[PDB]
């Protein structure tokens, strides 16, 4: 009866029942084949371990994300991800429940399309409907109105909604956050004389991501203060024993999300992309997308964003107007807890494709 | 039959042989506006019965001294008449399969918490919150923290006048006078007097058991209720948090940590936050807070003294129950007082809750007082044929219908982001098919509904008469979401008094994956809709006796009848079409 | 009982009871449609709004003036001005009111029938009268003779009356002011 909320994120895919609570099962997404010759010979080994069991069986295996850039790796391994998850972990019976997956607002097509057809054959669910990540989390931050960031590994979003309307010329995809943020610091990590070069170690970098960066101040002066080396140099112990001491680079990651000239593209950073995306909505409206400028995901966790990002786009953004950032705990599972309110509401249960309607148009007219 | 002239005690003697001839239970039900009598002739009744057949109960006397006491829990003053029950009693008197009386239960259905938090313009809120305010000391009313009414935010709305005599007046001092007060005294009526009803009251709480030290801390409760609803919230957070308090509620939130015994700084991240963990969906994690909404803040603040009046009154009843407890049991005389289409000249949310319980009552009527009775005339020698009853089980099924109800658009505009009373009155005429038993206010041929705007308020026609509701805080009402950091800190108080407030089945053992956060949003129109079709479980399953009082004027005075206020009385409550049918061949 | 006047405006439609003091009703006029895409839950939201709700709503509907070069646009936005306001403004009951609809002197027929038509058979109005707007200014400035000027979003008129008759050999309408300014 129940429908099933389950986030295509490329963390963490996130998975639970349609509400009241916390997802049910969140894990690192990952596929790995042994790559190694294990001599022992018992044998009955996983020919793919799936994540959890390939984030104990770091280095024993070649890491393959499902997702990359939003575009699935093969459907071999993408449909593997989701029957691990559904029949060893939830153990869900497939006839029992309509189900949601979730996209990227301007992902391409077909990618929905053999998505919808593929998971209508194999597992046999009795309805579906797919909701882009950015419209879930408005659900979720309960607001009528604001411009939406999705920021997860590897694509990052912005969309403008109002009252609560979409409009269609105005949204942003950058390709800036996450796996560039990953990549940029294992670059900038190399210049202390240690080195992640495997699928696997590519894990231990990730981990760094999560608990030690900071955000600057403001560029400029925590470079001036970035001179004295007392408070900016933080000593991490690592996993195989080694303690790793790291300096301006400590805020040189995140400072990456403003000016990306480190990444090398031509595109600038979220403060001006969110600029020109509210000068790109009608004249009437953009006084109140001031004040609704709604922030979510993951890699929105680090601590000096939002109110660097607040301080830098209220400098360029009209005076005596309000820029009030809105950055909640909980923004990780933002996406999900916003799926939960959609699929739990009456009447918009009727608005998911149901078995008849798949069976007469196959992967024809999605939209 | 035959034998018995006209009285009372002619319908408690039938309904006690046939628990002897057919051996079923019997449920007196006495219907009637409110106000009438209702419970007066039920204590005749219960003397009737343990003289008559019975041979008695423990005492007596318990029985009818503390009733008037939950009356000061559950009695307000309405429109219609000053003494008006905002509670739905159930008394049942338990007997045995020999017959003999073992022992009785009070509860009650339909509790009137939404007067808690609102009591508009000329109403009150509980009488028992004006008898403490009035009645308690001057060496008592410093150490609870209690002032004059205008103080709280749960009497700066309704009426915060006293019921009080002119030698009473004078008798209470003037610091427990409130502004309206001073502007116009004490309401007047020669047997409501609030401080005389304070000693009543607690003459009749040492004699149901309580200790005068535990009837201290029963007035610590109570105005530990008051002294939560003083919390005024505001908004904060610098990339946006969610809700804090203001700063003159800083002195109120600490007399409040003092009456109820919970700490202020877990209280002030718990009425302010959503608590969750991320402990659940993974093999580790953490658990985080989550802001809540400014409104949100103070709704559930007034969910949360909700929930503490829910259980302070069933705990007063479980004392009184301890009082006259049952043994063996299988034969039982049940004896209903309810309110019968009690509706004003502005209705809201809980009128419409008595006139949908007026409706599966008056359904109930068409299936045991005519249905039976005349199959009864056409099989007792006579033979009758059928004359048909006029139904209205349609429009049951249009307020609590599944998925096309007005229940089921109300909850589901509360789980929607930003609900709103006129969405969901717009959504109420969009999901109905216009159909005889409801429509818009513009559809009216009537002035007095010609000022409500279309999307202000319904009609709807039931079968004693068309009552329009005003959606005004519709939505509002409905909502009593009890968060669960709140829970693990009201049911847990640091008071032992407090937390033997609550008891098995309300408190149950819980353990890691049981497998959901519920009950979440709660929903009151279906709390209602849940322990009203239980007790209609209970009626449909027992038998049944029928009594109802008719007031001869509205002022209450002697030797008066008026031939306006007495037919209204009986055009409210079944008599006509119910008469229509009995009449038949014979 | 009473009489309702209820002006016709160019602008900004008036209304308000008869006697005395100042209308009850001031709004922009206008019908909007939606002109944008609908992502959210939603989902009672208006198909069309009227004034002041749809004035309320810039830049999201697609605003239209329902009488233009003083000429109606089609009596489906004009019925839905006059049913919106009736009801949910005025609060009037249909057949309690006379009333009272304002016009211009060399507009067009069958604008003034056509309408008076279609409002009996509608609102079931028990009696009523359309005045030129110009000859409700003669009551207002309580004066028997002059050249009065209606000048609204966007027809102008000029007729002259004399003491109290009026000139047919001098009326003038312009099409100079106020949605061409
Ligand atoms: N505390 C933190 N600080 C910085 N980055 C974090 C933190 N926690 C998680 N992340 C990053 O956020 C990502 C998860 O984002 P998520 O919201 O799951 O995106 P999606 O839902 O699109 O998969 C991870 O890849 C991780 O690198
Ligand atoms: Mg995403
Ligand atoms: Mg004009």
């Amino acid at each position: 009866t129940t429908a099933l909320v389950c986030d295509n994120g490329s963390g963490l895919v996130k998975a639970g029942f349609a509400g009241d609570d916390a997802p049910r099962a969140v894990f690192p997404s990952i596929v790995g084949r042994p790559r190694h010759q294990g001599v022992m010979v018992g044998m009955g080994q996983k020919d793919s371990y799936v994540g959890d069991e390939a984030q104990s069986k770091r280095g024993i295996l070649t890491l393959k994300y499902p997702i990359e850039h939003g575009i699935i790796t093969n459907w071999d391994d993408m449909e593997k991800i989701w029957h691990h998850t559904f029949y060893n972990e939830l153990r869900v019976a497939p006839e029992e429940h309509p189900t949601l997956l979730t996209e990227a607002p301007l992902n391409p097509k077909a990618n929905r399309e053999k998505m919808t057809q593929i998971m209508f054959e194999t597992f046999n669910v009795p309805a579906m409907y797919v909701a882009i990540q950015a419209v879930l989390s408005l659900y979720a931050s309960g607001r009528t109105t604001g411009i939406v960031l999705d920021s997860g590994d590897g694509v990052t979003h912005n969309v403008p909604i109002y009252e609560g309307y979409a409009l269609p010329h105005a949204i942003m995809r950058l390709d800036l956050a996450g796996r560039d943020l990953t990549d940029y610091l294992m670059k900038i990590l190399t210049e202390r004389g240690y080195s992640f070069v495997t699928t696997a170690e590519r894990e231990i970098v990730r981990d760094i991501k999560e608990k030690l960066c900071y955000v600057a101040l403001d560029f400029e002066n925590e470079m001036a203060t970035a001179a004295s080396s007392s408070s900016l140099e933080k000593s991490y112990e690592l996993p195989d024993g080694q303690v790793i001491t790291i300096g301006n680079e400590r805020f040189r990651c995140p400072e990456t999300l403003f000016q990306p000239s480190f990444i090398g593209m031509e595109s600038a950073g979220i403060h001006e992309t969110t600029y020109n995306s509210i000068m790109k909505c009608d004249i009437d409206i953009r006084k109140d997308l001031y004040a609704n400028n709604v922030m979510s995901g993951g890699t929105t966790m680090y601590p000096g964003i939002a109110d660097r990002m607040q301080k830098e786009i209220t400098a360029l953004a009209p005076s005596t107007m309000k820029i009030k950032i809105i950055a909640p705990p909980e923004r990780k599972y933002s996406v999900w807890i916003g799926g939960s309110i959609l699929a739990s509401l009456s009447t918009f249960q009727q608005m998911w494709i149901t078995k008849q309607e798949y069976d007469e148009a196959g992967p024809s007219i999605v939209h | 039959l035959g034998t018995m002239p006209p009285h009372v005690f002619a319908i408690a003697d039938k309904a006690f042989r046939d628990m002897k001839v057919l051996k079923l239970s019997q449920s007196i039900i006495v219907s009637g506006e409110s106000g009438a009598g209702k419970t007066e002739n039920t204590k005749f009744v219960l003397r009737y019965l343990t003289e008559s057949y019975g041979t008695g109960q423990d005492i007596d006397d318990r029985i009818v001294e503390a009733n008037p006491l939950l009356e000061a829990f559950g009695n307000a003053k309405t429109v219609r008449n000053n003494n008006s029950s905002r509670f739905g009693k159930f008394v049942e008197i338990h007997f045995n399969e020999k017959s003999s009386v073992v022992g009785g239960f009070v509860s009650h259905y339909l509790l009137e918490k939404s007067r808690i938090c609102v009591q508009g313009k000329e109403e009150r809120n509980y009488h028992i919150f004006y008898r403490l305010c009035a009645g308690a000391s001057e060496d008592i009313r410093e150490r609870l923290h209690l002032s004059s009414p205008d103080n709280f935010r749960y009497l700066n709305r309704g009426c915060t006048r006293y019921f009080a005599n002119k030698e009473t007046d004078k008798q209470i001092l003037q610091n427990r006078k409130s502004p309206e007060y001073l502007k116009a005294g004490s309401l007047k009526d020669p047997l409501l007097d609030d401080h005389g009803d304070f000693i009543r009251m607690c003459t009749a709480m040492k004699k149901i058991g309580l200790d005068d030290e535990e009837k201290l801390d029963l007035f610590r409760v109570v105005a530990g209720v008051l002294h939560l609803g003083n919390i005024d919230f505001e908004e904060a957070g610098s990339t946006s948090g969610g809700c804090n308090l203001k700063n003159k509620s800083t002195q109120a939130l600490e007399y409040c940590a003092e009456l109820l015994g919970l700490d202020q700084d877990d209280l002030r991240v718990s009425l302010t936050t959503r608590v969750m963990l991320t402990t659940a969906g993974g093999a580790k994690g953490t658990v985080i807070k989550v802001p809540l909404k400014v409104e949100q803040a103070n709704n559930a603040r007034d969910a949360l003294a909700k929930t503490v009046y829910s259980h302070l009154f069933d705990h007063v009843v479980n004392r009184v129950n301890q009082c006259f407890p049952f043994e063996t049991s299988s034969y039982f005389i049940g004896v209903l007082d309810i309110a019968g289409f009690e509706y004003f000249e502005h209705n809201s949310f809980e009128q419409f809750c008595i006139n949908y319980c007026n409706e599966k009552l008056q359904q109930f009527f068409n299936e045991r007082i005519l249905k039976e009775e005349q199959e009864l005339y056409q099989k007792e020698g006579l033979g009758v044929n059928e004359v048909h009853y006029v139904d209205n089980q349609d429009c049951i099924d249009l307020i609590e219908a599944r998925l096309v109800g007005i229940l089921d658009i109300l909850d589901e505009e509360n789980r929607l982001p930003q609900p709103s009373d006129q969405h969901f009155t717009s959504a109420v005429h969009q999901k109905h098919k216009d159909h005889f038993r409801l429509s818009i206010p513009r559809k009216s041929k009537l002035a007095i509904h010609r000022n409500i705007r279309d999307d202000e308020g319904f009609i709807i026609r039931h079968f004693a008469g068309a009552v329009c509701y005003e959606t005004t805080q519709f939505v509002e009402k409905n909502n009593d979401a009890l968060h669960m950091s709140l829970e693990s800190l009201i049911c847990e108080s640091r008071d032992k008094f407090i937390r033997e407030l609550f008891e098995s089945s309300t408190n149950n053992n819980k353990d890691t994956k049981q497998k959901a956060g519920k009950l979440s949003f709660i929903s009151v129109g279906n709390k209602f809709k849940t322990q009203l079709n239980l007790l209609l479980d209970k009626l449909r399953s027992t038998g049944a006796s029928f009594i109802r009082c008719i007031k001869p004027n509205l002022k209450m005075t002697s030797h008066h009848f008026e031939g306006a206020q007495i037919l209204s009385q009986l055009q409210c409550s079944g008599m006509v079409s119910v008469l229509d049918l009995m009449q038949g061949g014979f």
